[PDB]
């Protein structure tokens, strides 16, 4: 199919591989464990430490739809804007709620 | 009556997405030209942008390539051959990307990625046995980031001469900066450095961990919980990206604009519809307030695949981008908001330091945005009330947008590239070869 | 009249301050008197106040 002998000619046409790199040492090879996480190398530096929670009071937002949130649900701990999404988070299906506490970072871990 | 029944049909727009669409011969002329150019007076540009690698010649107006940093590579089990693929060649059809970003983090960590996206620069810029190398630099890089990078450059690459430098400080400089507050917001962060006699105190500047990748993710997010009963398109972060770009705005007036948001009246003109491609072969509606969240004015049904098949923004038009002033409050990031970051600096820490002269009111006379995630409406204005607010009445506050937001930071560097301030901050090979990656010389536009 | 941002005393009894409004700060050095008003009102920092700074 000649669409598909075009998208071999584009993948060919695009691949690096079939190029060689003349100016890339051959002799150097890496270290294959470098490509270590952040996390990684902070613990092996033991300046990337650059802010601070702020101490004003934080204000109130609606867990569903993000407008202002009078009301904090004891049960569930989410935040709702009116008796309609009161309704609506307690008809939640499984894990949903933790669902929304995830967009928060408030999830249970 | 039927008030719906009144308004027009809706308009609404086509999602779009990271796509491939053009290729890139290698651009040999460039090679020619930088051969003809003067003595010590060529170098390559590379902004090692998280959300696109820039490369170009710093005797040129533009960077020649703009790649995001991505590889995809994979054994094809038809032809029996090895493809490879660095950047919008990846079509962003296998799509087996990789980036060399840590998610969300300035920092390069997939240095095999990186190192296929500097081939793919390289082989573009007609590299073909060279130029030293200008590479911007995250704020407070990772000294191991430093030596790996420093490595690839050197030793794979076996190139004349490096320099590290900061992406936010070449915008200033490039447009003029002197002294100042610069204001970057970036993919993978927000900074708010300060800047005195064209020389960064980098000691004092702050990180919010919030930027246009953070925005993508978390209207991703909003997505699939307006839609948690089921969306029939597969949405992606590439596609919310775009939606942020094209359809989200600063509020001047935030708590007092959202609390009207979903008011029925009007709602046809505050929400905005995304089209994903389809198929196709006395208490009700009208006074819920999740229709209108998920649905707006328009009746809805199931049936119509069209209709099933579209996103309605919003809540969310003004919601994202509001996490930078308020970053606890509607996403749950333990930091300072912007203007509290900023005003911090201004109030408290630049008056405290020694010998600064007419802190803040030198710095405050050039507040300065850097960087693409700072180009939503009203970013400026909202930062200049926010700023006015904790200053000494009469301050002479100004907020300035840079030129451009994006390419300006390359076009700084390209400028100082080949300056005798930047040649007495470069690296030689055998500098590296005695002192390691990990050494860097101490200028006014690079890390400490 | 602003919403107090500072109530620092200066003085062994004279005070500092701090009046914020949406258009900018102010510092206020008072008078022991008018302190002594400002503290009979129950005034404290984050209290929005106004003052008549001649009467
Ligand atoms: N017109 C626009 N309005 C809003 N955001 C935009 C606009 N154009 C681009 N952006 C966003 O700005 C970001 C690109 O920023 P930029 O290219 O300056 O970053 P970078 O240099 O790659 O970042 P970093 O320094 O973190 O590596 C992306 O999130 C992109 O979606
Ligand atoms: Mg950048």
């Amino acid at each position: 199919q000649s669409a598909q002998a075009a998208h071999q000619a584009l993948v060919e046409q695009l691949d690096l591989h079939s190029i060689h790199k003349t100016f890339r040492n051959p002799n150097w090879r890496p270290n294959q464990r470098r490509n270590k996480t952040i996390k990684a190398i902070l613990g092996e530096s033991q300046t990337n430490i650059e802010s601070a929670p702020s101490l004003a009071p934080m204000k109130h937002y609606c867990d569903v739809t993000g407008l202002p949130a009078p009301y904090l649900d004891p049960k569930t701990r989410l935040r709702y804007h009116n008796k309609e999404i009161f309704a609506m988070i307690r008809n939640l299906p499984q894990g949903m709620g933790e669902q929304f506490l995830e967009a928060r970072g408030a999830h249970t871990v | 009556d039927e008030p719906w029944k009144r308004l027009p049909p809706p308009t609404v727009y086509p999602v779009k997405e990271a796509r491939f669409e053009k290729y890139i011969p290698p651009q040999l002329d460039g090679r020619e030209r930088a051969l003809a150019q003067p003595p010590g007076q060529v170098a390559i540009v590379i902004d090692n942008g998280s959300h696109s690698v820039r490369a170009g010649w710093n005797f040129e107006d533009k960077p020649r390539l703009a790649i995001p940093p991505i590889m995809s590579k994979y054994r094809d089990r038809k032809m029996g051959k090895t493809f490879s693929f660095a950047g919008s060649d990846c079509y962003a059809a296998r799509s087996h990307i990789r980036n060399a970003f840590e998610a969300g983090t300035g920092i390069v960590s997939n240095w095999d990625v990186m190192e296929h996206v500097l081939d793919y620069v390289f082989v573009k810029l007609g590299m073909n046995e060279d130029m030293p190398i200008v590479m911007t630099e995250a704020v407070a890089n990772l000294p191991y980031s430093r030596k790996s990078m420093s490595e690839i450059i050197f030793e794979c690459y076996g190139a004349p001469s490096l320099v590290y430098g900061i992406d936010s400080l070449f915008s200033f400089r490039h447009n003029q900066g002197q002294t100042g507050l610069v204001v970057s917001s970036s993919y993978s962060a927000t900074h708010v450095i300060p800047v005195y006699n064209r020389k960064a105190l980098l000691s004092q500047a702050i990180r919010l961990n919030w930027g246009g990748w953070h925005m993508a993710e978390y209207m991703l997010k909003l997505l699939k919980l307006k839609y948690y009963t089921g969306f029939p398109g597969k949405l992606n972060s590439s596609q919310t990206e775009h939606m942020v770009r094209d359809f989200c705005y600063v509020s001047l007036d935030y708590d007092r604009e959202l609390a009207g948001y979903l008011d029925w009246t009007g709602l046809e003109d505050r929400e905005r519809i995304v089209q994903y491609p389809y198929t196709e072969e006395q208490r009700d509606w009208s006074k819920s307030l999740l229709h209108a969240f998920r649905y707006g004015p328009r009746p809805f049904d199931p049936s119509s695949q069209a209709e099933t098949h579209r996103v309605h923004l919003n809540v969310e038009r003004i919601r994202v981008p509001e996490v930078l002033f308020q970053p606890a409050a509607i996403a749950g990031v333990d930091q300072a908001g912007l203007v509290e970051i900023a005003g911090d600096i201004l109030c408290q820490r630049l008056p405290s330091l020694p010998g600064i002269q007419d802190a803040p009111d030198a710095f405050l006379r050039d507040v300065f945005l850097t960087g693409g995630n700072t180009l939503f409406q009203n970013f400026d204005e909202r930062l200049r009330q926010g700023l006015m607010a904790l200053l000494p009445v009469g301050a002479p506050l100004r907020v300035r947008r840079a030129q451009d937001a994006i390419l300006d930071a390359w076009r700084g560097a390209a400028g100082w590239a080949c300056t005798e301030e930047a040649k007495a901050a470069w690296i030689t090979r055998e500098e590296y070869l005695e002192k390691g990656g990990e050494y860097i010389k101490e200028h006014d536009l690079g890390n400490a | 009249e602003g919403e107090v941002t500072e109530m620092t005393p200066e003085e062994a009894s004279t005070l500092l301050i701090g009046l914020k409004s949406a258009r900018g700060q102010k510092k206020l050095r008072l008078d022991p008197s008018i302190y002594e008003a400002i503290q009979k009102e129950r005034v404290q920092v984050g209290d929005v106040i106004y003052i008549e700074t001649n009467t």
